[PDB]
């Protein structure tokens, strides 16, 4: 899923850190 | 962080950056 928010659209560190342990 | 559409390994590299050694999960092909 992160692929859509970051590829089809720009993501925010909060979303990126969200997929991180 | 910058606001740019990441894809390919770029996106990963970011987590590899943000998560660093914390460990992240990238898969579940959408």
């Amino acid at each position: 899923g992160i692929v859509e928010q970051c590829c089809t659209s720009i993501c925010s560190l909060y979303q990126l850190e969200n997929y991180c342990n | 962080f910058v606001n740019q559409h990441l894809c390919g390994s770029d996106l990963v590299e970011a987590l590899y950056l943000v998560c660093g050694e914390r460990g992240y999960f990238y898969t579940k092909p959408t």
